């Protein structure tokens, strides 16, 4: 689903600044407890 | 030499949204925001009305305040929308509904903590700062209301600079609001005590001025708001072009305003031509100061016939003589001596500025003070106590929390300056 | 208490030390504070357990077994320190103290009348009205029991029960009343979303008794006023409001509490029709 | 920007088909609430959103109440063509009718109904973030509309608070009548209708009847004619909120320059092109000759004549492609005119709007293709002339007690026909009143 | 980590088919105890643990057991689809049934029983390290739920001590009855449970049954439906443990921030997005929304009216796509009204947690698939009336010892029915005094 989402991520390659990305958490495939 | 400007309800928003497209045209501005001129004189002065952001970009030193968003959505929507700077918008969530006392008391001092919050930033990041210009009509509810609060708040924090404001007034044929006299009553009391120069103007003047002189067929608002923005783009033109007799805001009020409660002027704008006829009139000094003076140019329903000038200001833009401008404003002054006021010797000011505006030759703004004014003044005082002596609409003022004295001290002070206008009026040397 | 744990003490180098570097020691007294520039700080830590005059014992043994002493200072666990000092330079056994700081000497002593004044009313709030249960404590009953009509709904409007939508006991259903637009005093104006103030919604009757002709139907008993108990509950003549929908007088108790307003206006003297 | 419609009885819900069917065709949505795929315009366009919200898969849902105590019409409403559109929450329907009893809808019936209806207009203004106004379309010469309708703007009016009430409102016709027992439903209404409601616009099918026979060219007119008519005055008079224009009009500006006095706020309504093809085609309709047309009283849609009386503030909506220049010398014109009088307390008496969005066309519809058209509401006296014939047919029964019985059975003291035959009383001298020059006191 | 499931009589088990069809469902495991593991994700999994153990050959066995004095439930259960799910030994049955009586349940019969019941546990908790409280279903209705649900809480809470004991209990409805006797028991237990549980969730058939009416789409409910609803509520309290999430809430923190003192420990529970695909197709479904559903009394699976009495602590558990600062926005909201209300001395009225997984759905299931659900346990000073009730009821029935020589006959002594009544009548004054506002007090 959210496939070309992270390809443009790793494409991109932006800096960690704040309120640049958002909501990466609500993107996840499992939140099963490992 | 920077100026703010201030934008206030429907009205204020559509005019100031004119106005910013002119002035960008002027200096060149692409609607993204960046410099496409092609003089250096565009760029050594644009720091007077923008403000640089990065990589080319400049900014309008507006701030845009309404009750309810949908003229801000419209002037957003618009083809220079995009210049505003987003924070620079202040809403909130219910309408003015054309009462003063719910735009000044509900509603303002809800919004106005935000609107001093932006008013001061953009102040304070002016090198040196001019005085401030706002544009609200006095007959609605939250151009009356939060222009006059907004005003008194910057008087307080800022009582050495100008106070400027631009007004729309009611016409004396036909009304748009039906409580317009209230709202206009209490708006000139409090524009008497803060303001330092007010400019008034009749829609019914600019309708006939659209149709008589222009012979528009099918004239519309943007046309009205266009020649709005043209004279007030034209006050200001001395503050930042060179020319050979410099002028400024201060000195127009220094030389128009002889005592302190008459600072309310009329205005006019002199080269509008008609539709199919350029090919009858040459341009000429002349020709800018027979249309400066004629009262189909004015625009406000007074006319000077019944009154007489104190003061006047012409500022002239284009390459001229500076001998041609002397002496057409002594011929004025010697030929028609019955309606200048006599103890003082000489009524005009003159000023002469190098730029004219881009396809126009030449072009003059007229500024005048004249006492004919004070035949407005009554009229609104009448229909005043019409109302209120019936208690017309009084429950919506008084059910908002407004004390009656209010509106007893504001009809008394509009009436002691009808009487002042009188009395200079027919003041004499003896 | 003050248990004190530290003792330092400042001191001299060897007198032959002294006379290699070149320095006369015979000059070491002064008329001034300041020190001699070869002394130097060395600190050390008590047992767990100590005394006061466990830290005087200290100190004189620190005083008699080496030379160079100048002065020595006890550390307080509450931050506090009293200086030692010979009285006279080279003489042992003159040692006294001379003083005292602390580092809230002068902190305490400007904030006390203020302190006092807001101590002297905490004091009886902070005094239980209830036992372990949380019943009556022997005294300041209520008038009047939480339970009663009055008294649950002395400034809130009494549920409605119809049978519509329900093929067993009915239930009722929330509405859309507002309270009053009262911020927190001093915080900012901090949001998180666009939300529903109650600046609007004030309700039509802000001024009815003086801008209009106030009630003139009967109708004012299927909306506005309600019949609780043995009580008439009016809500139009409630806590009193401005013209934005905030509360204008705070009323406080003899104890110091806040009071909530009541609606209720009159007592029905109700009697069965008998004759 | 959001405004929330409840439509009440019979001809609420009859009313309400037509103006939904109109909201729908103006903004695009199709019946199943889904915009079509097939254009390919870019812009994603949100004006709309007054009058409906997107759940997220982009289905359209309307933000409107549908109230009745009989089941029917709210059957055929969940049956017919807009089945899909609405949610089966908002369309109410009880058991049984009030019977032509504003006793049985007020006291009885009405109290049992009320709390689910209050509880659907909760959950819809919780979806609001401007809510700006209530809109409610009822007759009061019916039972559930008088009692139910006064019952529930009662309670909102508590409720809610300043919130606006805007009622659309259909009285007695001064002789086509459908039940005996009408003056004591309207009269027993209109006594709750002072004090609730903010401006209240009267109609009357007997004159819109004869707009339709005398303008348009229908000799067989039936309701749904009717229904057409008051659907696109409604949307005249909303147009300001959701297009653009010259002179925006907000809801709250109605109340503020209409009613001088907070009991007199019964207004008259007009509407002017209404033209059928074939006239259309022989005649021009520019701005002047629509402005004459709206006070003529052929154009009224309530029988009364304005000619009886003084105006004092009157509202013009101007909608389609107008320039204010036209709209200031019509109106200098009608101020001209000896037949038209205001009260010499209102020397200011106009408020203008100019919107640009032409008047949509409906494709079963009766009326012209037009390019502009303007909408008129009106405070005059002559309007004491409607409670006055309402008075007389109660007087006439009540003195005789004809009918009352009825009424105390389902609940009703004898008291309350006395209480509101002298508040309407009252309501005739203030029009009295009011109208008296003030240069004749002195 | 661990929590343990003790399902007592006919109520506890069939509730408890449904809720272990949904953790199986949930969490994957095959009706005959293993897991198709085919997911790539390189490291095991977890989750399974709080309520599966493995042998080591792969097959899952379950944390419960279930206890029943008649054979026929249980026999069902050995005989329907989940045979090899379960140990054979924690399906514990008798010969013969408490036949409605609390006194032989509690004297006579599960006296016998019980060894057995805390033979089975012991072997449980021994196979455990991290268990963090037992969850106990049961009716206080019938005599065997009664009886030795409240016999085995107190050798529980001898035995385990400190331990948490949360209980979802069934009580008798208000006015649908199924046994004449139901008040004594429900006394008796009460009386019994007041000192050994820690928290006390109520339900009551009579109001998921007007749920199941009013929400879904259902004429003819059955208790499947009942119990799948409890099911998805269990869950959702329990899914704090089991998946990842922003806001974590131990199965501890409930007791803490629920009950004030130490007999205040009954609580009322909602859930909000109960609705129909229909439905749920007509709405969009934000946190808002959903937060303003939990907080009507028409949302509840408990028939009381919280609006009768005052909030003293509210618990929001959030699960599925939610963002804080809406959570933050909604319960601000819920705090604006004035209809709702809570008692003076707690100012901070409110609890929050926000899970990362989505509510699954079951494929039989009539409850529509959503992307989020927030439930709620709330204590407030209405629940008294419930009490009430019972107690009216108690007094009608033994002011005429209208059945009191079974009790007798079965081992219990009449002076137990007035320590009960009396205990009972102690409750009811704490819940009236607490209620007492502070101002009045000094
Ligand atoms: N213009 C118009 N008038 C209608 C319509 N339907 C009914 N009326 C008129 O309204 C009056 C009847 O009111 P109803 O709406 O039938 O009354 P009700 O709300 O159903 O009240 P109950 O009979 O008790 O259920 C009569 O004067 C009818 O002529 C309609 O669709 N359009
Ligand atoms: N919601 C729900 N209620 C149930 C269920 N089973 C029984 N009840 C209700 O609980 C009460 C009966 O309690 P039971 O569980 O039958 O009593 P018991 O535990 O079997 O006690 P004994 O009869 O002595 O064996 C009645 O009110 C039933 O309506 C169920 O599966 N779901
Ligand atoms: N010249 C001009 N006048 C306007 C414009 N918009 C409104 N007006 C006039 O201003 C008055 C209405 O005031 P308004 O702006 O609506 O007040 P507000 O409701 O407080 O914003 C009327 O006399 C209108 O004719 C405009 O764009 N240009
Ligand atoms: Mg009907
Ligand atoms: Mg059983
Ligand atoms: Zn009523």
């Amino acid at each position: 689903a959210y496939q070309q989402s992270r390809a443009l991520k790793k494409e991109f390659s932006l800096p960690m600044v704040p309120g640049m990305t958002c909501g990466e958490e609500m993107l996840r495939r499992s939140y099963h407890r490992t | 030499r920077e100026i703010v400007c201030v934008q206030a309800g429907q009205c204020g928003n559509q005019i100031g949204s004119k106005f910013w497209e002119v002035i960008s045209d002027e200096h060149g501005v692409d609607p993204t925001g960046t410099y496409q001129g092609d003089s250096d004189l565009q760029l050594e002065r644009i720091n007077v009305y923008f403000d640089e952001a990065t990589g080319g970009r400049y900014v309008p030193r507006s701030v845009l305040i309404d009750l309810e968003p949908g003229t801000m959505d419209s002037v957003r929507a618009g083809p220079y929308g995009q210049i505003f700077r987003p924070d620079n918008f202040i809403f909130g969530q219910s309408g003015a509904g054309n009462n003063w006392a719910k735009g000044h008391y509900t509603e303002g001092a809800e919004l106005i903590d935000s609107v001093l919050d932006v008013c001061c930033k953009e102040a304070e990041s002016c090198d040196c700062l001019q005085g401030f210009q706002i544009c609200h009509s006095l007959g609605g509810g939250t151009g009356s209301g939060m222009g006059t609060l907004l005003i008194s708040k910057l008087r307080e924090q800022y009582p050495d600079r100008i106070m400027m404001t631009f007004s729309i007034i009611p016409s004396p044929k036909v009304s748009d609001t039906v409580v317009e006299p209230y709202n206009t009553t209490l708006s000139v009391h409090q524009l008497v005590e803060n303001s330092d120069e007010s400019m008034c103007i009749d829609n019914e003047a600019l309708y006939d001025i659209c149709f008589r002189t222009l012979k528009l067929t099918t004239p519309t608002f943007g046309d009205l708001n266009h020649l709005v923005s043209a004279v007030v783009s034209g006050v200001t033109c001395c503050l930042r072009f060179p020319g050979q007799l410099n002028s400024d805001l201060r000195k127009l009020a220094v030389n128009l305003v002889p005592f302190p409660r008459l600072h309310f002027f009329m205005m006019g704008f002199a080269p509008l031509t008609s539709r199919g006829s350029q090919q009858y009139r040459g341009l000429s000094v002349p020709e800018l100061t027979q249309q400066m003076f004629d009262a189909k140019n004015m625009m406000q329903a007074a006319d000077p016939r019944h009154g007489r000038y104190l003061t006047a200001s012409a500022l002239f833009r284009g390459r001229m003589s500076t001998k041609e401008v002397d002496e057409q404003m002594l011929n004025v002054q010697n030929k028609n001596s019955s309606y200048f006021i006599e103890w003082i010797p000489n009524n005009i000011k003159s000023s002469v500025c190098d730029i004219p505006p881009k396809g126009l030759k030449m072009a003059v703004t007229f500024i005048g003070n004249n006492t004919c004014i004070q035949e407005m003044f009554r009229r609104v005082g009448e229909q005043f106590t019409l109302m209120f002596r019936r208690k017309a609409f009084l429950h919506w003022y008084t059910g908002e929390g407004m004390d009656e004295m209010e509106f007893t001290e504001a009809e008394s002070n509009m009436n002691d300056l009808v009487s002042e206008y009188q009395q200079y009026q027919d003041a004499t040397i003896e | 208490l003050s248990q004190p744990v530290s003792y330092s003490l400042l001191v001299l180098p060897p007198k032959k030390e002294l006379r290699k570097k070149g320095y006369n020691m015979t000059d070491i007294n002064t008329t001034s504070t300041r020190v001699h520039p070869l002394a130097r700080w060395q600190t050390h830590v008590l047992k767990h357990g100590a005394t006061y005059r466990d830290a005087l014992d200290a100190v004189e043994e620190a005083n008699t077994k080496h030379w160079g002493f100048l002065k020595a200072r006890i550390q307080f666990s509450c931050g506090s320190f009293e200086s030692f000092v010979r009285t006279n330079p080279n003489d042992p056994s003159t040692l006294k103290g001379v003083s005292t700081y602390d580092p809230n000497g002068v902190f305490h002593k400007e904030t006390l009348d203020c302190t006092l004044k807001n101590r002297s009313t905490l004091l009886p709030r902070l005094r239980a009205i209830v036992d372990g249960r949380g019943h009556h404590l022997s005294g300041s009953t209520p008038p009047a029991r939480s339970f009663h009509p009055q008294v649950l709904y002395k400034n809130c409007p009494p549920p409605v029960l119809s049978q519509a939508g329900y093929d067993f006991t009915p239930m009722s259903h929330n509405a859309f009343l507002l309270r009053t637009n009262d911020h927190p005093q001093g915080v900012r104006d901090v949001k998180s979303d666009f939300m529903k103030g109650s600046c609007d919604y004030r309700p039509r009757a802000y001024l009815r008794d003086e801008v209009s002709g106030g009630v003139n139907s009967r109708h004012c008993h299927c909306a506005e006023v309600y019949q609780v108990g043995d009580y008439t509950m009016d809500l139009a003549r409630g806590a009193e409001i401005d013209h934005r929908n905030r509360t204008v007088n705070f009323e406080y108790t003899k104890k110091g509490t806040l009071k909530s307003g009541s609606n209720i206006v009159g007592k029905r003297h109700a009697r069965v029709p008998r004759f | 920007r959001e405004a929330i419609c409840i439509h009440i009885g019979q001809a609420g819900c009859q009313v309400g088909n037509a103006c939904w069917e109109l909201f729908c065709l103006e903004h695009g949505i199709q019946p199943d609430g889904a915009m079509p795929s097939d254009k390919t315009i870019g812009v994603e366009d949100d004006a709309f959103n007054t009058f409906f919200s997107e759940t997220g898969a982009g289905k359209h849902v309307p933000r409107a109440v549908f109230l009745d105590l009989e089941p029917t019409v709210v059957d055929e409403v969940r049956t017919g063509t807009y089945r899909q559109l609405f949610h089966p929450e908002q369309l109410i329907s009880g058991k049984e009718d009030a019977a032509n009893n504003y006793a049985r809808g007020h006291y009885t019936i009405g109290k049992e109904i009320v709390d689910l209806c209050l509880d659907r207009i909760r959950k819809l203004a919780d979806n609001c973030t401007g809510l700006q106004g209530f809109l409610v379309y009822h007759a009061v010469g019916g039972g559930t509309g008088s009692g139910l309708g006064a019952l529930l703007l009662e309670r909102l009016s508590v409720d809610y608070g300043k919130k606006s009430k805007l009622g659309y409102t259909v009285y007695p016709s001064p002789q086509v009548s459908t039940a005996v027992v009408e003056p004591y439903n309207s009269v027993l209404s209109t006594h709750s209708l002072l004090e609730h409601t903010d401006v209240a616009a009267m109609l009357d099918n007997e004159a819109i009847y004869d707009l339709t026979r005398r303008n348009l060219d229908i000799e067989r007119p039936t309701y749904t004619n009717l229904n057409r008519l008051i659907g696109q005055v409604v949307s005249s008079l909303t147009a300001s909120l959701r297009f653009d224009g010259a002179l925006n009009v907000d809801l709250t500006e109605f109340q503020t320059n209409l009613v001088p006095y907070p009991r007199i706020h019964f207004v008259l309504t007009s509407y002017a092109p209404v033209i059928s093809a074939e006239k259309a085609y022989h005649e021009q309709l520019s701005v002047s000759e629509i402005s004459n047309a709206v006070f003529e009283p052929a154009s009224m849609m309530t029988k009364c004549d304005p000619r009886h009386g003084k105006y004092m503030a009157c509202c013009l909506m101007y909608r389609g492609d107008v320039v204010p220049k036209d709209v200031n010398a019509a109106v200098a014109t009608i101020k001209t005119k000896r037949t038209i009088q205001f009260v010499d307390w209102s020397p200011t008496g106009f408020k203008c709007g100019i919107n640009y969005q032409p008047p949509t066309v409906v494709p079963g519809g009766d009326l012209a293709k037009v390019q502009r058209a303007v909408c008129m509401i009106a405070n005059s006296t002559a309007i004491a002339e409607v409670f006055a014939r309402i008075d007389h047919k109660f007087d006439l029964m009540y003195s005789k007690r004809a009918f009352v019985h009825w009424y105390v059975g389902e609940g009703m003291e004898e008291g309350e026909f006395s209480e509101a035959r002298e508040d309407l009383a009252a309501l005739e001298k203030d029009y009295e009143e009011v109208g008296a020059e003030s240069a004749d006191m002195d």
